[PDB]
């Protein structure tokens, strides 16, 4: 079965191909519409993993350097390998003397193609947390953000440098450890500064500091002054918003990091309780009658800010990455905090994004915990400073990466000319990265053709590692094997491959043609791959291998992703943020929601995302990625408003009623950015948010419709 | 063989001394500063307020010019009044404010004329006639005296004070009351020299002594801490905080204060925090490692800091060295051999950047006034550091290469002192006078952006400003000349409140009423404050050739116009100025009219600074010490010995001397020096067996060891600043130094050369 | 008044 061949070689591999079988010549490929591409993820879980002990062995020849792996031919008795990416006759290393055909090096055997190493570099690095606090917030808040602030720091290891920047008005990097008096430094929050400038005036010397100390030596301290930390002093005028210098605290806390701890594991945490209002990276106007940006406001060229200020945050965001440090941003505030000009950021480095209302909600707190969740052996599931380079046959070239990563921009033999998304290399950097991080990488093509993933990352432990992944796929000729190709389609991973090419460039100087050429795709596609008679659209039909594919386009183009103008400019960074970071699961739910229906007539079974799924004895559970609903059919509605829950009689009617709200509570604890929750009915004030959900190809059309248009194209 | 200095002050006290000086008469000429009497108001300000160079102006510009003695008058708006001397008396108008008149806007005062049954009153200084407002109307009697006079003292005494209405304050809301602002210098010298807990440990005690008014239980003026070096610390000492908070400003260049509410509480309420801030500023910068220190952001912080309380402030800070490290008002070490002929001498006297006079202004522009305890131990450019002191009306004190175990007690002195200094904050002094003449010129630790507002940020009771006057038109030998000095400001309470001084001089269109009404003490003060500030401006020897030639004109005016006949082979002086031209070649010997050899320009600048602020009583002892015979000592029944001249002549090998000028206290030994004394005083057998470098108090002694320390505490008592004791022990030791206060000698030329040059020029005015 | 003979 295909199917198994797929989910084998994700779970083993953590590796998706959009297609398992390529096309042995460049034309066909080109024309086979959806390119070979595959969903990456560097640390998929894989606890049937030892970490083996030593270095990894590499290619004896400097252009090359591949990985000692399954593909490579050996030959024990003359003690060499041949490398299956460049041919080059390798030797093995002394240690290795005992090597023979029935006792062989694990990177040697098919079940650890995909295996993880674990380097002797020496500079054993504690990680570093330095948190970033706005302090222009109510009480409640505060608070409640100095609880999760402490709860977090019970969880650093103790080797962990801590380190505390506050703002507001102005700007306070605080020393510990500084006993008897507790001091800070204090910057205006009006005006930039360097890394040097930070350096020379905080007086520190140049590559445990007075700032940045170890959790079990300030412990005491610094959980005192979290609790003594009140919000900002200065007053508030009618009508105004208050002074945050955000750009400016952000930017302190990078050049603190960039001039004591370059080129190591660090964690910037930057928490904000509305949007800069005092830049450099100044978001927004500090009177209240001005309205912060808005879709419309920044389309009407009407938003003074955002150029100027993204420009900003960006380069803080390109300074980090080149520095290794990852940046994430909390945003609590019943208003935008700046998210869209802010996003470069965690967005570059493999920082968090987190949207909420207020730090005073079960939706944060909960979320900031899960940042911390250990494995199975006290260790945070946060990777650092991550580099991933990727080898490739010489019959294939690498287009490029989309996803949380900064370009190496390091060239060879395996970069393409014509590049994709972050291209024309084949190193990235990938400074925060989880076993969720997944990555989109785009290939190209000039027996079976060869991929190798090499991933160096620094684990939570501080030891350093190597994460190797090689995996091959079969050539075919496609003038005589096209079945063979078509049928190796991996229309879920060839879906969200393309969603993210779409989403990539409505970022970039591209416009609503995006719909446009996702649309010419999908006909193209359904063209060559589908089965019918010319001029006859009743006819055209789609293999099983293709049949889903048609309709994953129909929701992704009327996705938030691609029609931001419902939703403000911060959540339309805030969706893309999460989806372009993704594994194939949970990516599909979020171009197209599951819906799951609850009735007396059988158990819970998954229904179309359509209106004729709504029906009135029958409860809905909604799962957005982002949200979790439940909606209750008018009949059902109405029993519970009724009472019948409570009565001893309808003991059955309690339990259904109950059903959904019990799998609504699994998701939310497993799933990360914990999703809003919504309980609602049939004419509910919130029915809206399951309703809603429920040339160019066509319009705010119905499924039905849309195949229709669809069908008559493809056929002529 | 002139009248001498001492001669004339003995004389003076002799028939002028313990008797009532009651200034009820017109152009009543006043006692000598240097003779103690007991003064009653009585109409006309008291001679400890306000002295003028001569008590008879001359009626027109030409008399004037004949004679040209400077007409002037040396103005200490807040002198200090004797216990045994009636207080001034505090007058409110009611919502109006002040009476004053509509035209010349003179206050009410003993000077306005009430006519026609009290309805209308004819100003005194411009003759404009006014109504008498409803509330304040009362009948006139006999010939005027209004029934009222006696009984309100506005209309019978020369000084007392007003209350000020809201259209007096700025913004026209009541003032705050004022704060003091500490900033300790903690760069590694004040670390080593132990300065820096001399002052947070003393500190502790002082903070107590913090002035505040007897209708008040406790001072209504907050305080606030702050040290630096290069970089500012400031602390938060609110009162409720067991622990104090420190927030370091790196950012000089653009300088700002991290603070509001727990920068400048109350003393009393934040007592233990502020102690305990206190107790660790010494260990917090003990190993302090850093030499470089800015200045400028320093007041730029302290007055920023009072701008946002909004409040009128004063800075104590204590420095220790040239400020290098780069920022504005950064200092270089700029001391240059242009000073004889240079014409460019002037630039060593002024400040190098132009900030500080500029931060002078933004200071004054808030009420804000720095005072500036400085320890330097090597050239410092106090003509910049000091300027901005000057300027915002504060004080400057240097202690040069500072020693612990010698000069604790004098710097603690000057501190205590200066806290507990009676002052006023953010006034502006204005001097009108009456038709014919005008205030043109001032001179004192002021600053002024028009011509008739004299701004002191802050004012004290030693400070004095000299107020020089020109006619205007003619004045009339039957109204006189009067003056008016009136000093808005606010007090260590907030009050908004205004010092009215008024003076009637007499005029006349006859030399000789002009001459006999002349004192010399109060020229001197002129002519040295008006020669100080032309440093600034023209050659010195421009500036001499000035002083000298007027000297000579003068006198030549008076030989030529009133002295009887008599051969030329004699120079006539007149009484009023018998012992002027000693004085006068006093000014010319000085060190900051002189030159290079020797004296730093820092020495220069400071006593350049210094006079600029004297009274009479100071600057007549400034430039003639007072030297007194200890070894000829009445024992235990003295009343501090008769002086004697200034000069080497009056000094014994078997005598031992006292020397003061106000800032320094020499005491001088002879080498044939009695041991039975040099034992009673020093505790030790002989001469050769004491240290100069030891010059630090000797107690023991029962009848000279006390009788000596007796005069030396009559000495300070009147005397602003806590002198510097320096032993001097005869033949070849430092003697040199001691041997410049002999001002009678040659030392520039001798007290008879410069008198036998005058002549020379008063006879070149053929006449 | 003071007179001094110069000579
Ligand atoms: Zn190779
Ligand atoms: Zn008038």
């Amino acid at each position: 079965t295909y199917l198994e061949f797929i989910q084998q070689n994700e779970e083993r591999d953590g590796v998706r191909f959009s297609w398992n079988v390529w096309p042995s010549s460049r034309l066909e490929a080109t024309r086979m519409v959806v390119p070979v591409a595959a969903l990456f993820t560097p640390l998929k879980e894989r606890p049937d993993l030892p970490p083996i002990q030593y270095e990894p062995v590499l290619c004896s020849r400097t252009t090359c350097r591949a990985v000692l792996n399954p593909l490579c031919q050996v030959d024990y008795r003359a003690k060499l390998w041949a490398c299956n990416f460049c041919y080059q006759r390798n030797q093995f290393p002394p240690s290795y003397a005992g090597i023979s055909e029935l006792n062989q090096p694990a990177e040697l055997l098919p079940q650890f193609s995909s295996i993880e190493y674990v380097v002797l570099r020496g500079p054993q690095m504690p990680l570093i947390f330095l948190y970033v606090v706005d302090t222009c917030m109510e009480d409640e808040d505060l608070q409640a953000l100095k609880e999760s602030m402490q709860m977090s720091l019970s969880l650093l290891p103790p080797t962990a440098l801590v380190g505390l920047i506050t703002f507001g008005r102005m700007v306070q990097v605080h020393e510990l450890g500084c006993e008897g008096i507790s001091k800070s430094y204090v910057f205006r929050g009006t005006g930039d500064l360097s890394a040097k400038q930070l350096q020379e005036m905080l007086g520190l010397s140049k590559v445990s500091n007075r700032f940045l100390q170890p959790v079990q030596k300030i412990d005491m301290n610094l959980t005192d002054l979290l609790g003594e930390l009140q919000r900002d002093p200065w007053p508030v005028p009618q009508g105004k918003r208050p002074l945050r210098s955000s750009g400016v605290a952000l930017s302190i806390a990078v050049g603190l990091l960039e001039c004591t701890f370059p080129n190591t594991g660090a964690r910037i945490m930057m928490f904000i309780g509305g949007p800069a209002t005092q830049g450099p990276g100044m978001v927004v106007g500090d009177e209240l009658k001005t309205p912060i940006r808005s879709w419309h406001d920044i389309d009407k060229d009407n938003a003074k800010y955002v150029k100027k200020g993204t420009k900003h945050f960006e380069a803080l965001a390109n300074r980090a990455a080149t520095t290794g440090h990852v940046i994430d941003i909390y945003a609590c505030a019943l208003d935008q905090t700046g998210l869209l000009e802010m996003k470069c950021c965690p967005n570059l480095t493999g920082g968090y994004m987190v949207m909420g209302d207020s730090f005073n909600t079960s939706l944060f707190k909960q979320t900031f915990q899960r940042v911390f969740t250990k494995d199975m052996h006290g260790q945070f599931k946060m990777g650092f400073g991550g580099t991933l380079e990727i080898k490739t046959s010489r019959e294939i070239k690498i287009s490029g990466a989309i996803g949380p990563c900064v370009s190496l921009n390091s060239k060879g033999p395996c970069v393409s000319e014509n590049e994709i998304g972050t291209g024309g290399t084949c190193q990235w950097k990938i400074c925060g990265l989880s076993p969720t991080t997944t990555l989109a990488i785009y290939f190209e093509v000039v027996g079976r053709g060869a991929i190798q993933f090499v991933t160096q990352y620094q684990h939570s432990s501080g030891q350093r590692r190597i994460r190797v992944t090689t995996i091959a796929r079969n050539w075919a000729d496609a003038q005589t094997q096209i079945q063979n190709i078509a049928a190796s389609f991996d229309q879920e991973a060839a879906a969200i491959l393309m969603a993210r090419l779409a989403i990539y460039r409505a970022e970039t100087e591209e416009g609503p043609d995006v719909l446009r050429w996702l649309d010419r795709q999908l006909i193209r596609l359904c063209q060559k791959f589908g089965e019918y008679h010319k001029d006859d659209p009743s006819s055209f039909r789609f293999s099983e291998t293709f049949s889903l594919y048609p309709q994953f386009m129909f929701h992704l183009r009327r996705s938030s992703f691609l029609q931001v103008f419902n939703n403000s400019p911060d959540e339309s960074s805030y969706y893309r943020h999460h989806f372009m970071r993704q594994d194939l699961t949970q990516s599909l739910i979020m171009i197209q929601p599951i819906l799951y229906a609850y009735s007396f007539s059988g158990p819970p079974e998954p229904v179309l995302l359509d209106s004729s799924s709504i029906l009135a004895d029958r409860i809905l559970l909604m799962d957005t990625f982002f949200q979790i609903l439940i909606y209750h059919g008018e009949t059902i509605a109405q029993w519970r408003k009724s009472g019948y829950q409570d009565m001893p009689e309808y003991e059955n009617f309690r339990h259904l009623l109950q059903a959904p709200v019990d799998d609504a509570q699994e998701i939310l604890h497993s799933r990360f950015p914990m999703p809003r929750y919504i309980d609602t009915e049939h004419g509910g004030s919130q029915a809206r948010f399951l309703l809603s959900k429920v040339p160019i190809l066509t319009d705010d059309v119905s499924l039905q419709v849309f195949m229709d248009h669809l069908k008559k194209l493809a056929v002529s | 063989a002139m009248g001498s200095p001492i001669q004339v002050i003995e004389n003076d006290r002799a028939s002028r001394g313990g008797q009532v000086y009651a200034t009820n008469t017109r152009g009543q000429i006043p006692p000598l500063v240097t003779t103690d009497c007991m003064i009653q108001d009585q109409g006309n300000a008291s001679p400890r307020f306000i002295r003028c160079t001569t008590y008879c102006f001359p009626c027109t510009s030409d008399m004037a010019k004949q004679a040209q003695i400077p007409l002037a008058a040396v103005i200490k708006p807040f002198a200090t009044i004797p216990s045994n001397e009636s207080p001034l008396y505090l007058v409110n108008h009611g919502e109006s404010g002040p009476v004053r008149c509509n035209r010349c806007k003179a206050y009410m005062c003993p000077f306005m004329q009430f006519i026609e049954g009290g309805r209308r009153y004819q100003c005194g200084f411009c003759n404009c006639v006014n109504d008498v407002p409803p509330f304040y109307f009362q009948h006139l009697d006999h010939i005027g005296r209004r029934l009222d006079h006696y009984e309100k003292p506005e209309l019978s005494l020369g000084s007392y004070e007003y209350v000020a209405t809201l259209d007096y304050c700025r913004k026209s809301k009541p003032p705050n009351p004022p704060a003091f602002i500490f900033m300790i210098d903690v760069s590694y010298s004040n670390i080593k020299n132990g300065l820096v807990k001399l002052i947070c440990e003393e500190l502790k005690t002082m903070l107590e002594k913090i002035p505040k008014e007897e209708q008040e239980e406790t001072s209504a003026i907050r305080v606030g801490f702050i040290t630096y070096n290069k970089v500012l610390h400031f602390f938060n000492v609110k009162s409720n905080l067991a622990q104090p908070q420190m927030m370091v400003v790196t950012d000089v260049g653009e300088v700002f204060v991290p603070l509001l509410d727990g920068f400048l509480v109350n003393y009393q309420e934040s007592q233990s925090v502020i102690h305990n801030l206190l107790d660790q500023i010494p260990d917090m910068f003990a190993d302090s490692n850093e030499n470089e220190t800015v200045f400028a952001p320093v007041i730029q912080a302290g007055m920023e800091a009072l701008k946002a309380a909004d409040c009128p402030g004063k800075l104590f800070i204590f420095h220790s060295s040239l400020p290098t490290a780069e920022a504005p008002g950064k200092l270089k070490n700029r001391d240059d051999k242009k000073l004889v002929n240079t014409d460019k001498e002037k630039i060593l006297f002024q400040p190098q950047t132009n900030v500080y006079d500029s931060l002078a202004k933004d200071c004054v522009a808030h009420g804000c006034s720095v005072t500036l305890f400085l320890f330097p131990s090597q050239y410092v450019d106090v003509a910049s550091l000091g300027l901005v002191p000057q300027l915002t009306g504060g004080t400057l004190y240097k202690y040069n290469n500072f020693q612990m175990h010698l000069d604790r007690q004098q710097f603690l002195n000057d501190l205590r002192n200066d806290i507990e200094k009676k002052i006023g904050f953010d006034a502006i002094m204005r001097v009108r006078t009456s038709t014919g003449f005008r205030a043109t010129d001032f001179f004192g630790g002021i600053l002024m952006n028009n011509t008739t507002d004299v701004e002191m940020a802050a004012i004290d009771c030693d400070k004095a400003v000299t107020v020089e006057f020109k006619h205007d038109d003619k004045l009339s030998e039957d109204s006189g000349a009067l003056i008016q000095c009136a000093v808005l400001y606010t007090t260590i309470s907030g009050q908004r409140r205004l010092r009215i001084h008024n003076l009637g001089l007499n005029c006349s269109s006859q030399l000789a009423d002009l001459y006999k009404s002349c004192e010399t003490d109060a020229l001197i003060n002129f002519f040295a404050k008006s020669a100080f500030k032309a440093v600034l401006h023209q050659p010195l020897k421009v500036i001499r050739e000035i002083l000298v030639n007027q000297t000579a004109h003068m006198l030549a005016c008076y030989r030529k116009n009133c002295a009887s006949p008599s051969a030329a082979s004699q120079l006539i002086l007149p009484d009023s100025m018998k012992v002027l031209p000693v004085y006068m070649n006093c000014l010319l010997k000085n060190c900051v009219l002189l030159s290079r050899p020797e004296i730093s320009t820092d020495e220069r600048a400071y006593q350049r600074q210094l006079v600029m602020t004297m009274g009479v009583a100071d600057s007549q002892l400034f430039f003639y010490p007072q030297l007194l015979p200890i070894h000829t000592l009445d024992v235990k029944s003295t009343m501090l010995p008769a002086a004697v001249r200034c000069s080497e002549s009056r000094l014994s090998e078997e005598g031992i001397f006292l020397l003061a000028n106000g800032l320094h206290m020499f005491l001088w030994l002879g080498v044939s020096s009695p041991p039975e004394l040099i034992q009673g005083i020093f505790n030790v057998p002989s001469f050769a067996h004491i240290n100069t470098d030891m010059t630090l108090l000797p107690e023991v002694g029962n009848p000279y060891s006390q009788q000596l320390r007796m005069i030396m505490g009559i000495i300070q008592q009147k005397r602003p600043y806590s002198m510097k004791l320096t032993i001097v022990k005869q033949r070849e030791q430092p003697e040199m130094v001691f041997r410049q206060f002999l001002v009678e000698d040659k030392g520039g030329s001798s007290y008879v050369d410069f008198l036998c040059c005058v002549h020379k020029e008063i006879c070149q005015l053929l006449n | 008044d003071v007179a001094i003979d110069m000579m």
